[PDB]
């Protein structure tokens, strides 16, 4: 009756188009304006002063890019880890020469992540769902909070921060392993495990569905026309691909547990996310992957190389080459 | 000014009579329907169905 | 630029206010079972 | 093949040569890491780059600081580059071993064999001892 | 009846591990490729072809060790045990990196016995043959980047070894010294191994999600008979719910599954036809553009040039200790450092 | 048998210790025995801490995480982060080991003897998770405990020792706190600045004043509001947000304990007044800042004006203006201008760095402390080998910093994944649908068409 | 090192940290012989 309630029953009904929800009310908001202000800086922005060193890095289409190499420039060394609004800027063009819109598009990109995370709950609420597709989907946003958040806050400077572009991404790849050594660390080993093994299993389970699929069809129509939707007729001989990925490798490694099968996909990629994204977060604070090098020696003492040393010679190339202008003391301490 | 330490970083006057306008404008709202309630109804369940 | 900046906090504490009015809003009876 | 020929080192500001038994090589590079290592690993010094432990830039200091009884000498008083001034003050030592409590237990012979392993370094790895990140 | 009939009869008989016509092609050549790896990465070294140390004799742990590639003076030698190189003696066979082929060579004809091996499987079953088709794509990932991208390239040297870190080092060189990651025929690869991982998370959280009371017990994984037809989690609902959160949604289980196995094969597919582009060194190395523009500005600045810079890194620091055999000596004045580093 | 199988639960084995929802004293016996093992860690940790000490290296170097939060409290330390006795840490790490097997002997009685249900025989401990008068009183003792444990630290740092306080004038000692700052302005200060760079919400905690001071507060908020809730009652909005079930606390905790266990994982980062780097070794932001004054020594002995000396870039070689006006060191440390240090402040000004101050007064404490702090940077390893992710393998040195950075900061996203479990599952129990859809009836089917 | 009443014991102190991840252990070793039951 009240004018409240007329609008809680809106904003919590399911029978709109999208579900709005109470985590709507503030992801909404947020993942718009990071869109319009993406939109906008990616293809109209001057450039960066990203090294502190008032040397402008061009990242936006009208600058002279493309799809690949315009990105959004993260933030300045000048600023760092401060706070940099627009009102605390005392002009725009102060503010987008210092790199304005890299803050405003994360800081709204993340509260709108982890609301769209929420808002995955809540529906699951209200249709009578068990609850926990929000916990799978925690695995992008502890990685995704990883490279915007955790890792500017560790290095101590959003300047350090992943630029929101497609050549910007390899910028942070490469610089993050000279300076960190990931591959060698063990949690970015637990996670190529997660998506070799989680690509792995995607195509082992959707073939041996398709493999065993019941004749609904003629030869001349589609083969996806044979399930009506809503059906309640089970659409594949279970027992068939059971009995064939039983004599593939062996018997006793077979789910016949549809269920437990079903499980098994949503654990080993989220599990390999869960801990990739802690591989991040504790190499922001510099506890660094393994260190191998100079550890094979002979009797008389000579390093003996191995391919850590090989691996090494690499680091140390992009270790002298990054920001090449920024450094004036022997140690990369940022 | 930018690295002061001042709260919810309200710089000037002004910008509390927002913030005072803002949660009450909606609490006013709330008070309409779950104000002026019974205060004193109790419930052994794990969630409560009472009323709107 | 303190013109702009009042504009924000009217639009942060209106949704905030709305999130966080909306789960006292009886919100745990709000499912598919009863009510 | 840690031969008795590679293990001879030079000792006195004459040129005479003696011999490192296998235990002084090898507390030499215990004690080396522990104490002398934070900042002169490998042969560089990472608080001062120009003053290095190279063989070259150990025989240029104007007192020669290659023998072992030169460097036991630097470790006792270490004098500048140059050899005017002390900055015992500065760096770690045994006469301003009170303010550094990592010098405040070390024999003769832990000094014979840290300043042997700085001398009998070169001699293994002849261009990694303070070659810097080029040669590592 | 007859003789063949027999042996038709006695390979496709019930047993523990089933064997087949296609057993006698994988388990003799697996069963060597896997223990080549064994051994080449704990006995053999890798101290004349490469200069390195790549065994557990050698002090190697798990990730430092590797089967190496053999040398370039070598070329793209088979290296035969009783070759011209190796002429009948197994010690200096392993010396050269004699293993090195002998891994790849009987794994290339492990992975022809394992996919026969999933056609031959579904033939007595009676099933469509879509294993056989998506293990098609990791075969376009061994073919073209172990057999393939030395073939193009100067020897057997340019390799991957078949070790932890020996791959790693051939990710870094593959971004000096080619710009792998500019490559689009990578980037729709990556499209395709997260796109896959991305749809078993869903799929696996959705179908977990939607289930059916079937117990009263509270562990759902119980209630899951195999030869029940009644499908176990409700479709309708969970199309109903990725059709508000996202706002479109499968209505079709036949779909969906074989949507699973598009997505993660055809990343494979394109991946594999860069590195074959890579073989002959045409590479996606610059946007002349940006480089025209660049030389003639010397304050343009986008990402793209940055790096440049950094694989001039990799090209200049490792290439030394990288190729041994061609012997660079690079003076200490022509390798490009930064300014303080 | 009865209760400790599927058949009569429903729980499988690996998720077993849900089966001890409904009983009480099995329960009881199960917190009260992982109790007796954190108490268990910390002695026989402080053990192992102490038969491994050696008086020549510094306390950092060492890579010990628990004798240095004793020492933070004062026994056993010297003027300048100097341990002396390590009797005391002894006597610590004994008291902590004894009392398990106390706790110990709790958890083998009260979950292996105890009766099943509290509630029966013991009507003052028992209780049940959809009472709401009770569990109001169970979080109101279990309040007043937490703020007689904060006037513990208030009590040992104005009366019993005291603390050690880093900014201590005359170098870093035993300080008795004399006057804390109780003025909630300025306590309340903190809890209510920005979270980004320069405010630094909590963290920023800069004497041991405002620290002593501020947990006087924390015992006056947590007694008052552990006689509040013993008295009275859940209100109205209350009871109708919540879900009162026994999951759905749980999930109430393991929210607010990861939001304990980052901001502990941001203190040892940044903050150098409650984690002395005399202790921990230098911060992050301080090791920035310790070789930039290192150098800037090394460059004033060769005759060079260091104040106009110009960069490569352009900007200042050594000092340069900050952002705000102020001046600073330059390089990629200028990002960590905010670094307040014990070593750097004898050389502040109002506007900053004083140039002569810099060009007269640099001590020779100061340059022993930055050469220390820039060869042990928190830069480290797995296999715990020291510098740069390039260094070679001699040195042995992780920061106990980036132990502790990484590892309540990797526990500490886990706990809020055990906030959306164990909430997602109690807000489901609560409701029914836990199990799954109903066949019979699907809530899907009786909405609108879909659109 | 430990006091010197104590040196005595410095290789059974070295031990007990590690205990606590042996009672993690000593769950699943209980579920075992009971049978997983
Ligand atoms: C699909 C599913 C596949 C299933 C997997 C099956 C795996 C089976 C394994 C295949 C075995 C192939 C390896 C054979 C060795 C190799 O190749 O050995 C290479 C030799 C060629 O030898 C090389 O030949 C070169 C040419 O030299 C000549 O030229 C030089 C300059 O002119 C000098 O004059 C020199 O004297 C003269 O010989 C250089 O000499 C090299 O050093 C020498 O090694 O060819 C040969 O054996 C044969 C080459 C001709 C056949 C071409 C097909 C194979 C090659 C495909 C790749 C083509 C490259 C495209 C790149 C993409
Ligand atoms: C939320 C979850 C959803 C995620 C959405 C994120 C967007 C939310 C909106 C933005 C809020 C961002 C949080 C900022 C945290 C930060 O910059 O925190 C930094 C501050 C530390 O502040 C530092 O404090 C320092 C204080 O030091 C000063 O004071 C000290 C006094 O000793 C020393 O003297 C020191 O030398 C001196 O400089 C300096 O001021 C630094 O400039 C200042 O940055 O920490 C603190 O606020 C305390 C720690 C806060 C917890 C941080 C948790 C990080 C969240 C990661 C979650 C990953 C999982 C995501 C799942 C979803
Ligand atoms: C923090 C660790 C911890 C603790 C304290 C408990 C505690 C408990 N679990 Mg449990 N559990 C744990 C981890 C833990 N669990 C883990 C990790 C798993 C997964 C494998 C399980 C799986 C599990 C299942 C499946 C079940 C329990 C059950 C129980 C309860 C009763 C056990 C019982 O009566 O059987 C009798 C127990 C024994 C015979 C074990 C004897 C081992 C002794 C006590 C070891 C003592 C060693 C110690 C050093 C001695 C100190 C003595 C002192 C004097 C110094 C008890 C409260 C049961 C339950 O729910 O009860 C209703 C049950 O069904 N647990
Ligand atoms: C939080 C922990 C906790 C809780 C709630 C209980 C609760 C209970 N225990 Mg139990 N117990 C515990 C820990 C705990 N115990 C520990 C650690 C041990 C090992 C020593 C035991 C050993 C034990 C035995 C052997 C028995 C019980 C019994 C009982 C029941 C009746 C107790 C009674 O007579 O009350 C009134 C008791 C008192 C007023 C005496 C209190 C004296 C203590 C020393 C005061 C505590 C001081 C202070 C608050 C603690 C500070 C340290 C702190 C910082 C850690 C009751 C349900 C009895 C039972 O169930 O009957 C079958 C029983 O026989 N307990
Ligand atoms: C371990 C800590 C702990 C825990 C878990 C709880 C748990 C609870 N408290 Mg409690 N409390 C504690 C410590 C704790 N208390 C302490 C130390 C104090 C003293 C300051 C209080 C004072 C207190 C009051 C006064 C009330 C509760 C209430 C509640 C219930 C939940 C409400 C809630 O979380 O809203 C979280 C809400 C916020 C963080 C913001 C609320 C903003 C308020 C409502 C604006 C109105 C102004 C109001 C007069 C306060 C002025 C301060 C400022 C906001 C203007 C719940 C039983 C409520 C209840 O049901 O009472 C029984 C209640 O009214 N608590
Ligand atoms: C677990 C994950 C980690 C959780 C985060 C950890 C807590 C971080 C510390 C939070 C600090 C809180 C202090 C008050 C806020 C503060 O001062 O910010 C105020 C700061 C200060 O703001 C700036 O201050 C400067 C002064 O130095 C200048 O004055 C600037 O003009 C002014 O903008 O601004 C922000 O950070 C705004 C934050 C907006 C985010 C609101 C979204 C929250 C919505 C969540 C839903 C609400 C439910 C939660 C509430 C219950
Ligand atoms: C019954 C049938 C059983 C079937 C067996 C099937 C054979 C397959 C086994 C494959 C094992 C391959 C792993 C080799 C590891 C090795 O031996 O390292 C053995 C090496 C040897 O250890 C090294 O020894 C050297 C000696 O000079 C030096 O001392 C090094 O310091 C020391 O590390 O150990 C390690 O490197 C330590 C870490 C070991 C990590 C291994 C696990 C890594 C994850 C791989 C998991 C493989 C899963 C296999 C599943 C089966
Ligand atoms: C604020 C949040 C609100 C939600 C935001 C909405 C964004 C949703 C995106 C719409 C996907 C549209 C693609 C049409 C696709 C289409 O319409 O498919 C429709 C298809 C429905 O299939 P049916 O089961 O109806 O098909 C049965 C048979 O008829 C098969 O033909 O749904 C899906 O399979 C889509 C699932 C994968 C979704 C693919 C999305 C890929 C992401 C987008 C990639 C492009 C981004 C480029 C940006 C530069
Ligand atoms: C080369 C060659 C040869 C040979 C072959 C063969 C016969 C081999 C075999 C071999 C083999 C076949 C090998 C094997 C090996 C094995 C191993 C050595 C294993 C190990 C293991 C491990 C170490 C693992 C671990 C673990 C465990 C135990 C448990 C837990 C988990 C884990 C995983 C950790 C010939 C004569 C033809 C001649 C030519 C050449
Ligand atoms: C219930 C249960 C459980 C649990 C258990 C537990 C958790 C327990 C605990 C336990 C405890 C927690 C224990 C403790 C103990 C301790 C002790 C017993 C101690 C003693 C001490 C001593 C003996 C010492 C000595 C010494 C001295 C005096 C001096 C110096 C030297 C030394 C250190 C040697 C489980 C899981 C199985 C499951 C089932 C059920
Ligand atoms: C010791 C110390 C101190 C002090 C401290 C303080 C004084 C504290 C405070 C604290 C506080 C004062 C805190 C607060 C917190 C709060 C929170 C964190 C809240 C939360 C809330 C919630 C969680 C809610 C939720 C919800 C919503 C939103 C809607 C409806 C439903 C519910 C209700 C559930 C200082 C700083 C001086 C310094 C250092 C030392
Ligand atoms: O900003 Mn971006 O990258 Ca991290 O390390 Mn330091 O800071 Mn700068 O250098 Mn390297
Ligand atoms: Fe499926």
């Amino acid at each position: 009756v009240s004018l409240w309630e007329r609008f809680c029953a809106w904003i919590t009904s399911t029978e709109n188009r999208l579900y709005i929800g109470w985590f709507g009310c503030l992801m909404f908001p947020t993942l718009l304006t990071a869109t319009s202000c993406f939109i906008i800086a990616f293809i109209a922005a001057p450039p960066v002063d990203i090294d502190g060193i008032r040397e402008p890095v061009a990242g936006s289409l009208l600058y002279g890019n493309n799809i690949i190499s315009g990105a959004v420039v993260p933030s300045s060394n000048a600023i760092g880890m401060h706070f940099y609004p627009i009102w605390e800027a005392a002009s725009i063009d102060e503010w987008l020469y210092n790199g304005g819109p890299y803050q405003l598009i994360v800081l709204h990109f993340l509260l709108g992540v982890s609301a769209y995370m929420g808002r995955e709950w809540e529906l699951s609420y209200r249709l009578g769902m068990r609850p926990w597709i929000f916990v799978a989907f925690s695995a992008p946003v502890a990685a995704a909070s990883a490279v915007f958040l955790v890792y500017p806050i560790g290095q101590g400077s959003f300047s350090d921060g992943m630029p929101l572009g497609i050549s910007g991404t390899f910028n942070f790849m490469l610089v993050f392993q000279a300076e960190h050594n990931i591959l060698m660390h063990p949690f970015h080993m637990a996670g190529v495990a997660g998506v070799f093994g989680g690509s792995l299993f995607s195509a082992m389970h959707g073939s041996l569905v398709t493999s065993s699929l019941i004749r609904e069809t003629t030869e001349n129509e589609s083969t996806n026309y044979g399930y009506k939707f809503g059906q309640e007729e089970e659409t594949y001989n279970i027992v068939a691909a059971h009995g064939y990925f039983g004599r593939l490798i062996f018997q006793y490694a077979s789910f016949n547990n549809s269920r437990a099968l079903h499980f098994f996909l949503a654990l080993w990629p989220v599990v390999g996310i869960w801990i990739t994204s802690m591989g991040i977060s504790t190499m922001a604070f510099n506890l660094n992957g393994f260190n191998f090098n100079q550890s094979v020696v002979d009797s008389q003492g000579r390093v003996i190389n191995t391919w850590a040393d090989i691996l090494n010679r690499a680091n140390l190339g992009i270790e002298v080459m990054h920001e090449r202008n920024a450094h004036n003391f022997p140690l990369d301490l940022a | 000014t930018e690295g002061t330490n001042e709260w919810f970083g309200v710089d000037d006057l002004r910008l509390l009579a927002v913030l005072f306008l803002g949660h009450w404008a909606i609490l006013s709202l709330w008070l309409g329907s779950y104000g002026d309630s019974n205060e004193d109804e109790d419930f052994f369940g794990e969630i409560d169905y009472s009323a709107r | 630029m303190l013109t702009l900046k009042i504009l924000v906090y009217t639009t942060v504490i209106f949704f905030v206010s709305l999130f966080i009015f909306g789960f006292l809003s009886s919100d745990p009876s709000r499912n598919p079972n009863r009510k | 093949d840690l031969d008795e020929a590679t293990r001879t080192v030079v000792v006195d500001n004459a040129g005479n040569t003696t011999v490192l038994t296998p235990e002084q090589v090898k507390r030499g590079k215990r004690l080396f890491n522990a104490t002398c290592g934070a900042c002169h690993v490998g042969g560089i010094t990472k608080t001062n780059p120009n003053v290095g432990l190279d063989p070259e830039a150990l025989s240029l200091a104007t007192p020669r600081r290659d023998n072992i009884s030169a460097l036991v000498d630097y470790i006792k008083n270490p004098t500048t580059y140059d050899g005017l001034e002390s900055i015992a003050e500065v760096h770690p030592s045994i006469k301003s071993a009170d303010i550094y409590p990592r010098m405040r237990s070390l024999t003769d012979e832990d000094l014979y064999s840290i300043a042997g392993h700085i001398m009998l370094s070169p001699k293994i790895a002849s261009e990694k001892w303070g070659g810097g990140k080029i040669y590592y | 009846r007859g003789l063949f009939d027999l042996v038709d009869d006695w390979l496709k008989k019930d047993r523990f591990v089933f064997v087949g016509w296609s057993g006698l092609l994988l388990f003799p050549t697996a069963y060597l490729a896997a223990g080549g790896w064994m051994t080449g990465t704990t006995f053999v070294t890798s101290w004349y072809t490469h200069g390195l140390a790549s065994s557990y004799l050698e002090g190697c742990n798990f990730l430092t060790a590797a089967v190496s590639t053999p040398a370039n003076s070598v070329g793209h030698s088979l290296l035969l045990l009783w070759g011209p190189e190796a002429q009948g003696d197994f010690t200096r066979w392993c010396q050269i990196g004699g293993l090195w082929t002998f891994v790849a060579l009987h794994g290339a004809f492990g992975l022809i016995g394992f996919c026969l091996r999933q056609f031959e499987i579904a033939r007595l079953v009676g099933i469509r043959p879509y294993n056989a088709i998506a293990f098609s794509g990791p075969i376009a990932v061994f073919v073209s980047v172990f057999l393939l991208y030395p073939l193009g390239q100067a020897s057997w040297f340019f390799a991957p070894s078949f070790g932890v870190a020996a791959i790693f080092r051939f990710l870094l060189f593959l971004q000096g010294f080619h710009n792998w990651t500019l490559n689009p025929f990578h980037m729709m690869g990556v499209a395709g191994i997260l796109g896959g991982a991305l749809l078993c998370a869903i799929h696996g959280a959705t179908v977990e999600n939607t289930l059916f009371e079937d117990g009263d017990a509270a562990n759902t994984f119980r209630a899951f008979t195999p030869t029940q037809s009644e499908e176990t989690y409700s479709m309708v609902t969970a199309n109903r719910f990725w059709s508000q959160i996202f706002g479109v949604a499968f209505s079709n289980k036949r779909w969906l599954h074989f949507f699973m196995l598009f997505v993660p094969v055809t990343g494979l597919w394109t991946s594999s036809i860069g590195i074959v582009g890579l073989a002959l060194n045409l590479r996606a190395y610059d946007f002349v553009s940006q480089e025209l523009r660049a030389a003639e500005d010397p304050e343009f600045e986008t990402f793209y040039t940055k790096n440049h810079l950094l694989d001039e890194g990799i090209r200049a620091w490792m290439a030394a200790q990288d190729q041994p055999h061609e012997n660079f000596v690079f003076p200490e004045e022509v390798l490009p450092r930064g300014n303080a580093l | 048998i009865a209760g400790r199988d599927i058949e009569s639960t429903g729980f499988a084995w690996w998720s077993g210790n849900a089966r001890l929802i409904n009983v009480s004293g099995k329960l009881l016996g199960a917190h009260v025995a992982h109790a007796g093992l954190m108490v268990f860690w910390a002695g026989a940790m402080v053990l192992f801490e102490v038969s491994h000490f050696v008086p020549e290296k510094p306390t950092y170097e060492q890579g010990f995480i628990l004798i240095q939060h004793l020492a933070t409290l004062g026994y056993g330390i010297g003027p300048g982060g100097e341990i002396t006795s390590t009797v005391p840490y002894f006597a610590v790490g004994v008291i902590h080991l004894i009392s398990s097997a106390i706790l110990g002997f709790g958890g083998i009685y009260h979950s292996l003897l105890g009766p099943d249900t509290l509630e029966e025989s013991f009507p003052f401990f028992g209780y049940d998770w959809r009472d709401k008068n009770k569990m109001t009183t169970i979080l109101g003792i279990h309040l007043c405990l937490l703020g007689l444990g904060s006037f513990l630290l208030v009590i040992k740092a104005m009366y019993l020792g005291g603390v050690y306080d880093t900014w201590a004038p005359g170098g870093g000692d035993v300080r008795y706190i004399t006057t804390p700052t109780l003025n909630p302005i300025v306590i309340f200060g903190y809890v209510f600045r920005s979270p980004f760079g320069g405010d630094g919400w909590v963290v920023s905690v800069n004497n041991m004043e405002d620290v002593i001071g501020g947990h006087i507060w924390v015992g006056i908020l947590c007694i008052t509001g552990g006689i509040w809730h013993i008295f009275t009652k859940p209100f109205a909005w209350a009871r109708r947000a919540f879900v009162w079930s026994g999951e759905a606390y749980l999930s109430y905790s393991l929210a607010a304990i990861s939001l304990m266990g980052f901001t502990a994982a941001l203190y040892s980062w940044y903050n150098n007044t409650a984690y002395p780097s005399e202790l921990y070794g230098p911060t992050g932001p301080e090791a920035s800042q310790a070789q930039a004054f290192t150098f800037l020594v090394r460059d004033q002995r060769l005759g060079a004006n260091v104040s106009s000396a110009q960069g490569p870039t352009g900007l200042g070689k050594y000092l340069m203006r900050s952002p705000s006006g102020e001046i600073i060191f330059g390089g990629e440390t200028m990002r960590f201008w905010d670094l307040r240090a014990p070593w750097v402040e004898p050389l502040r000004g109002p506007n900053g760095l004083d140039i002569n101050k810099i060009k007269n007064d640099i001590q020779p404490w100061q340059e022993r402390r930055a050469a220390e702090y820039m060869t042990h940077a928190p830069l480290g390893s797995l296999n715990s080998v020291g510098g740069v992710a390039t260094e070679i393998n001699s040195v042995n040195y992780v920061s106990p910093r980036s132990w502790l950075c990484c590892s309540h900061f990797f526990l500490a996203f886990f706990f809020l994944v055990g906030h959306w479990w164990h909430s997602g599952r109690a807000r489901a129990a609560a409701a029914g649908f836990e199990k799954g859809i109903n066949r019979a009836n699907e809530p899907v089917l009786s909405m609108r068409p879909i659109d | 090192r430990l006091p010197e009443a104590y040196v005595v014991f410095s290789p059974i102190v070295d031990v007990l940290p590690i205990i606590p991840v042996f009672f993690l252990l000593l769950a699943f070793v209980w579920q075992a012989a009971i049978g997983f039951r």
